[PDB]
Protein backbone atom coordinates (compact mmCIF):
# COMPACT_ATOMS: atom_id res chain seq x y z
CA UNK A 1 0.00 0.00 0.00
CA UNK A 2 1.76 3.38 -1.09
CA UNK A 3 -0.01 6.25 0.65
CA UNK A 4 -1.15 4.68 3.58
CA UNK A 5 -0.89 4.07 7.52
CA UNK A 6 0.31 1.90 9.83
CA UNK A 7 -2.60 -0.09 10.90
CA UNK A 8 -3.00 -0.22 15.06
CA UNK A 9 -3.04 -4.31 16.28
CA UNK A 10 -6.93 -5.62 16.08
CA UNK A 11 -8.00 -2.87 13.67
CA UNK A 12 -8.66 -5.18 10.54
CA UNK A 13 -8.49 -8.75 12.05
CA UNK A 14 -10.03 -10.63 9.29
CA UNK A 15 -6.13 -9.72 6.96
CA UNK A 16 -4.48 -12.84 6.47
CA UNK A 17 -0.67 -12.67 5.13
CA UNK A 18 0.24 -15.66 2.91
CA UNK A 19 3.59 -17.74 2.71
CA UNK A 20 4.97 -19.72 0.26
CA UNK A 21 8.22 -19.91 -1.71
CA UNK A 22 8.73 -15.89 -0.57
CA UNK A 23 7.00 -14.98 2.54
CA UNK A 24 4.53 -12.27 2.75
CA UNK A 25 3.53 -11.99 -0.74
CA UNK A 26 -0.29 -11.74 -1.00
CA UNK A 27 -3.20 -11.15 1.14
CA UNK A 28 -6.18 -12.96 1.85
CA UNK A 29 -9.27 -12.43 3.96
CA UNK A 30 -10.49 -14.49 6.87
CA UNK A 31 -14.72 -15.93 5.50
CA UNK A 32 -14.56 -18.32 8.52
CA UNK A 33 -12.35 -20.41 11.12
CA UNK A 34 -11.37 -22.85 8.28
CA UNK A 35 -11.27 -21.06 4.90
CA UNK A 36 -9.50 -17.67 3.20
CA UNK A 37 -10.49 -15.54 0.25
CA UNK A 38 -7.49 -14.60 -1.75
CA UNK A 39 -6.67 -13.78 -5.41
CA UNK A 40 -6.70 -17.02 -8.16
CA UNK A 41 -3.08 -15.72 -9.10
CA UNK A 42 -1.32 -15.83 -5.96
CA UNK A 43 -2.04 -19.39 -5.53
CA UNK A 44 -1.68 -22.44 -7.24
CA UNK A 45 -2.80 -26.25 -6.76
CA UNK A 46 0.23 -27.78 -5.84
CA UNK A 47 2.67 -25.21 -4.30
CA UNK A 48 2.47 -25.26 -0.74
CA UNK A 49 0.95 -22.18 1.04
CA UNK A 50 0.59 -21.26 4.83
CA UNK A 51 -1.46 -18.42 6.55
CA UNK A 52 -0.67 -15.99 8.88
CA UNK A 53 -4.12 -14.50 10.37
CA UNK A 54 -3.58 -12.24 13.16
CA UNK A 55 -0.16 -10.33 11.98
CA UNK A 56 0.28 -6.98 12.44
CA UNK A 57 4.34 -6.42 12.02
CA UNK A 58 6.25 -9.37 10.20
CA UNK A 59 9.37 -8.47 12.05
CA UNK A 60 8.21 -9.22 15.94
CA UNK A 61 6.46 -12.01 17.83
CA UNK A 62 2.95 -9.91 19.29
CA UNK A 63 1.78 -12.84 21.11
CA UNK A 64 -1.31 -12.76 18.32
CA UNK A 65 -0.30 -14.70 15.18
CA UNK A 66 -1.75 -17.75 14.14
CA UNK A 67 0.06 -19.87 11.47
CA UNK A 68 -1.78 -22.39 9.47
CA UNK A 69 -1.10 -24.75 6.50
CA UNK A 70 -3.61 -25.01 3.49
CA UNK A 71 -5.22 -28.27 2.27
CA UNK A 72 -7.25 -27.24 -0.39
CA UNK A 73 -7.44 -24.64 -2.74
CA UNK A 74 -10.07 -23.98 -4.96
CA UNK A 75 -9.67 -21.11 -7.72
CA UNK A 76 -12.50 -19.75 -9.38
CA UNK A 77 -14.04 -22.37 -11.99
CA UNK A 78 -13.90 -19.87 -14.46
CA UNK A 79 -10.50 -19.01 -13.75
CA UNK A 80 -8.08 -20.16 -16.25
CA UNK A 81 -4.39 -18.41 -15.74
CA UNK A 82 -3.23 -19.86 -19.39
CA UNK A 83 -6.14 -16.70 -20.93
CA UNK A 84 -6.27 -14.41 -18.62
CA UNK A 85 -4.31 -14.28 -14.97
CA UNK A 86 -6.90 -11.47 -14.00
CA UNK A 87 -10.17 -12.56 -14.77
CA UNK A 88 -12.35 -14.03 -12.10
CA UNK A 89 -9.33 -13.33 -9.87
CA UNK A 90 -10.34 -15.33 -6.74
CA UNK A 91 -9.60 -18.29 -5.43
CA UNK A 92 -10.70 -20.12 -1.31
CA UNK A 93 -7.86 -22.20 1.07
CA UNK A 94 -9.04 -24.27 3.09
CA UNK A 95 -6.92 -24.13 6.59
CA UNK A 96 -5.93 -27.63 7.90
CA UNK A 97 -6.45 -26.72 11.37
CA UNK A 98 -9.06 -23.67 12.33
CA UNK A 99 -8.13 -20.61 13.37
CA UNK A 100 -9.24 -20.08 17.17
CA UNK A 101 -11.56 -16.36 16.93
CA UNK A 102 -11.04 -13.92 19.01
CA UNK A 103 -9.97 -10.10 19.07
CA UNK A 104 -7.41 -9.98 16.69
CA UNK A 105 -8.87 -12.97 14.15
CA UNK A 106 -12.01 -12.02 13.09
CA UNK A 107 -14.12 -13.10 9.96
CA UNK A 108 -14.86 -10.58 7.25
CA UNK A 109 -18.41 -10.14 6.79
CA UNK A 110 -19.40 -11.30 3.30
CA UNK A 111 -23.51 -10.20 2.21
CA UNK A 112 -25.82 -11.44 -0.38
CA UNK A 113 -24.96 -10.63 -3.89
CA UNK A 114 -27.69 -7.71 -3.95
CA UNK A 115 -25.99 -5.69 -0.64
CA UNK A 116 -22.26 -6.49 -1.15
CA UNK A 117 -23.17 -4.70 -4.55
CA UNK A 118 -24.82 -1.35 -2.76
CA UNK A 119 -22.15 -1.40 -0.24
CA UNK A 120 -19.32 -0.87 -3.66
CA UNK A 121 -21.96 1.46 -4.91
CA UNK A 122 -21.24 3.49 -0.94
CA UNK A 123 -18.27 4.64 -3.24
CA UNK A 124 -15.65 4.53 -0.35
CA UNK A 125 -13.86 1.32 1.12
CA UNK A 126 -10.68 0.19 3.24
CA UNK A 127 -7.77 -1.57 1.41
CA UNK A 128 -5.05 -3.23 3.72
CA UNK A 129 -1.58 -5.27 3.06
CA UNK A 130 1.89 -5.84 3.72
CA UNK A 131 3.03 -5.03 0.08
CA UNK A 132 5.24 -2.41 -1.81
CA UNK A 133 4.84 1.28 0.24
CA UNK A 134 6.25 2.52 -3.46
CA UNK A 135 6.21 1.47 -6.71
CA UNK A 136 9.26 -0.79 -7.05
CA UNK A 137 10.26 -0.11 -3.46
CA UNK A 138 10.27 -2.34 0.31
CA UNK A 139 7.35 -4.23 0.94
CA UNK A 140 6.33 -2.87 4.48
CA UNK A 141 6.93 -4.37 7.60
CA UNK A 142 3.93 -2.71 9.73
CA UNK A 143 0.21 -3.75 7.94
CA UNK A 144 -0.57 -0.68 6.32
CA UNK A 145 -4.49 0.37 5.45
CA UNK A 146 -6.19 3.17 3.04
CA UNK A 147 -9.23 4.26 2.36
CA UNK A 148 -10.09 4.66 -1.40
CA UNK A 149 -12.61 6.00 -3.64
CA UNK A 150 -14.60 4.12 -5.92
CA UNK A 151 -13.54 5.52 -9.41
CA UNK A 152 -16.08 6.00 -12.80
CA UNK A 153 -16.13 3.18 -15.18
CA UNK A 154 -14.87 5.55 -17.92
CA UNK A 155 -11.61 6.86 -16.12
CA UNK A 156 -11.11 3.67 -14.87
CA UNK A 157 -10.96 2.12 -18.73
CA UNK A 158 -9.17 5.16 -19.78
CA UNK A 159 -6.58 4.75 -17.47
CA UNK A 160 -4.70 1.47 -18.90
CA UNK A 161 -4.50 -0.37 -22.27
CA UNK A 162 -5.62 -3.93 -20.51
CA UNK A 163 -9.49 -4.60 -20.38
CA UNK A 164 -11.33 -4.04 -17.37
CA UNK A 165 -14.85 -5.93 -17.62
CA UNK A 166 -17.71 -5.04 -15.66
CA UNK A 167 -16.72 -8.12 -12.65
CA UNK A 168 -13.84 -5.78 -12.04
CA UNK A 169 -13.77 -1.91 -10.15
CA UNK A 170 -11.11 0.92 -9.88
CA UNK A 171 -10.35 2.52 -6.80
CA UNK A 172 -7.90 4.79 -6.11
CA UNK A 173 -7.32 8.57 -6.14
CA UNK A 174 -7.14 11.28 -9.43
CA UNK A 175 -3.62 13.01 -8.32
CA UNK A 176 -2.06 9.07 -7.32
CA UNK A 177 -0.07 9.08 -4.67
CA UNK A 178 -2.59 6.50 -2.03
CA UNK A 179 -3.01 3.21 -4.00
CA UNK A 180 -2.50 -0.82 -3.25
CA UNK A 181 0.63 -2.26 -4.87
CA UNK A 182 2.34 -5.19 -5.90
CA UNK A 183 2.04 -7.96 -2.54
CA UNK A 184 -1.39 -6.58 -1.38
CA UNK A 185 -3.00 -8.41 -4.26
CA UNK A 186 -5.19 -10.86 -2.71
CA UNK A 187 -6.28 -9.00 0.16
CA UNK A 188 -9.32 -7.63 1.35
CA UNK A 189 -11.35 -4.25 0.25
CA UNK A 190 -14.06 -3.44 2.67
CA UNK A 191 -16.87 -1.34 3.19
CA UNK A 192 -18.19 -0.28 6.62
CA UNK A 193 -21.58 -0.48 7.64
CA UNK A 194 -22.20 1.23 10.31
CA UNK A 195 -19.55 -0.10 12.22
CA UNK A 196 -19.33 -3.68 10.62
CA UNK A 197 -17.03 -4.12 7.59
CA UNK A 198 -18.50 -6.10 4.94
CA UNK A 199 -16.01 -7.52 1.86
CA UNK A 200 -16.77 -5.64 -1.34
CA UNK A 201 -13.61 -6.57 -3.45
CA UNK A 202 -10.39 -8.67 -3.60
CA UNK A 203 -7.20 -6.26 -4.60
CA UNK A 204 -6.03 -7.59 -7.92
CA UNK A 205 -3.72 -5.79 -10.01
CA UNK A 206 -2.36 -2.44 -11.49
CA UNK A 207 0.81 -1.52 -13.18
CA UNK A 208 2.53 1.67 -11.85
CA UNK A 209 1.27 1.87 -8.25
CA UNK A 210 -0.09 5.30 -7.07
CA UNK A 211 1.27 7.11 -10.37
CA UNK A 212 -1.29 10.00 -11.86
CA UNK A 213 -3.41 8.78 -13.94
CA UNK A 214 -3.34 4.81 -12.86
CA UNK A 215 -5.76 3.14 -10.58
CA UNK A 216 -5.98 -0.01 -8.38
CA UNK A 217 -7.56 -2.69 -10.06
CA UNK A 218 -10.17 -5.04 -7.35
CA UNK A 219 -12.41 -8.42 -8.03
CA UNK A 220 -15.72 -6.85 -7.56
CA UNK A 221 -16.70 -9.87 -4.83
CA UNK A 222 -20.80 -9.38 -5.18
CA UNK A 223 -20.56 -11.86 -8.80
CA UNK A 224 -18.94 -14.69 -6.29
CA UNK A 225 -20.63 -14.52 -2.56
CA UNK A 226 -22.60 -17.30 -3.73
CA UNK A 227 -19.73 -19.31 -4.88
CA UNK A 228 -18.41 -18.39 -1.49
CA UNK A 229 -20.74 -19.23 0.83
CA UNK A 230 -21.07 -22.64 -1.03
CA UNK A 231 -17.51 -23.55 -0.43
CA UNK A 232 -17.19 -22.33 2.65
CA UNK A 233 -19.91 -23.62 4.65
CA UNK A 234 -19.01 -25.55 7.82
CA UNK A 235 -22.72 -26.35 9.00
CA UNK B 1 -44.58 8.89 6.01
CA UNK B 2 -43.10 6.46 2.91
CA UNK B 3 -41.65 3.46 4.64
CA UNK B 4 -38.85 1.21 2.19
CA UNK B 5 -35.92 -0.12 1.68
CA UNK B 6 -35.65 2.13 -1.50
CA UNK B 7 -35.39 4.86 1.60
CA UNK B 8 -32.97 4.98 3.83
CA UNK B 9 -32.33 1.56 4.11
CA UNK B 10 -36.32 1.23 6.01
CA UNK B 11 -33.75 2.52 8.39
CA UNK B 12 -32.43 -1.28 9.17
CA UNK B 13 -28.57 -0.70 10.54
CA UNK B 14 -27.79 -4.23 7.66
CA UNK B 15 -30.24 -5.32 5.59
CA UNK B 16 -33.99 -4.04 4.43
CA UNK B 17 -36.57 -6.59 3.10
CA UNK B 18 -40.33 -4.32 2.56
CA UNK B 19 -42.99 -6.25 3.61
CA UNK B 20 -46.87 -5.88 4.21
CA UNK B 21 -48.74 -2.42 4.54
CA UNK B 22 -45.53 0.34 3.67
CA UNK B 23 -43.59 -1.94 6.56
CA UNK B 24 -39.91 -3.45 6.05
CA UNK B 25 -38.38 -6.10 7.60
CA UNK B 26 -34.59 -5.55 8.84
CA UNK B 27 -31.94 -8.25 9.46
CA UNK B 28 -28.63 -8.95 9.76
CA UNK B 29 -25.49 -10.99 8.75
CA UNK B 30 -24.56 -13.72 10.27
CA UNK B 31 -23.21 -13.47 14.25
CA UNK B 32 -25.99 -10.90 14.83
CA UNK B 33 -29.93 -10.05 16.00
CA UNK B 34 -32.25 -8.07 15.30
CA UNK B 35 -32.36 -5.71 18.09
CA UNK B 36 -35.36 -4.87 20.37
CA UNK B 37 -35.53 -1.13 18.14
CA UNK B 38 -36.37 -3.38 14.66
CA UNK B 39 -33.41 -1.98 13.21
CA UNK B 40 -29.92 -2.58 14.93
CA UNK B 41 -28.05 -5.48 14.95
CA UNK B 42 -26.32 -6.23 18.22
CA UNK B 43 -23.83 -9.41 18.16
CA UNK B 44 -25.16 -13.10 18.75
CA UNK B 45 -21.60 -14.88 19.72
CA UNK B 46 -17.90 -14.04 21.09
CA UNK B 47 -16.67 -12.84 17.74
CA UNK B 48 -18.91 -11.47 15.01
CA UNK B 49 -17.45 -10.52 11.92
CA UNK B 50 -16.38 -7.71 10.76
CA UNK B 51 -16.30 -6.04 14.07
CA UNK B 52 -13.31 -4.38 15.48
CA UNK B 53 -12.75 -5.33 19.13
CA UNK B 54 -9.37 -4.36 20.40
CA UNK B 55 -9.26 -0.79 21.95
CA UNK B 56 -8.10 1.47 19.41
CA UNK B 57 -6.03 3.36 22.39
C1 LIG C 1 -2.50 -2.05 -7.47
C2 LIG C 1 -1.39 -3.01 -7.85
C3 LIG C 1 -0.35 -2.57 -8.66
C4 LIG C 1 0.58 -3.49 -9.13
N1 LIG C 1 1.65 -3.40 -10.01
C5 LIG C 1 2.15 -4.65 -10.16
C6 LIG C 1 3.38 -4.93 -10.95
C7 LIG C 1 3.22 -4.54 -12.40
N2 LIG C 1 2.19 -5.32 -13.07
C8 LIG C 1 1.79 -5.02 -14.31
O1 LIG C 1 2.31 -4.11 -14.95
C9 LIG C 1 0.68 -5.83 -14.90
C10 LIG C 1 -0.41 -6.32 -14.17
C11 LIG C 1 -1.50 -6.87 -14.82
C12 LIG C 1 -1.52 -6.95 -16.21
N3 LIG C 1 -2.67 -7.45 -16.89
C13 LIG C 1 -2.71 -8.25 -17.99
N4 LIG C 1 -3.94 -8.45 -18.37
N5 LIG C 1 -4.76 -7.76 -17.49
C14 LIG C 1 -3.98 -7.18 -16.63
C15 LIG C 1 -0.42 -6.51 -16.94
C16 LIG C 1 0.67 -5.96 -16.29
N6 LIG C 1 1.49 -5.55 -9.46
C17 LIG C 1 0.49 -4.84 -8.79
C18 LIG C 1 -0.51 -5.28 -7.94
C19 LIG C 1 -1.45 -4.38 -7.45
C20 LIG C 1 -2.50 -4.87 -6.49
CL1 LIG D 1 -32.52 -11.80 14.52
NA1 LIG E 1 4.11 -10.01 14.37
Amino acid sequence: VVGGEDAKPGQFPWQVVLNGKVDAFCGGSIVNEKWIVTAAHCVETGVKITVVAGEHNIEETEHTEQKRNVIRIIPHHNYNAAINKYNHDIALLELDEPLVLNSYVTPICIADKEYTNIFLKFGSGYVSGWGRVFHKGASALVLQYLRVPLVDRATCLRSTKFTIYNNMFCAGFHEGGRDSCQGDSGGPHVTEVEGTSFLTGIISWGEECAMKGKYGIYTKVSRYVNWIKEKTKLT
Amino acid sequence: MDVTCNIKNGRCEQFCKNSADNKVVCSCTEGYRLAENQKSCEPAVPFPCGRVSVSQT
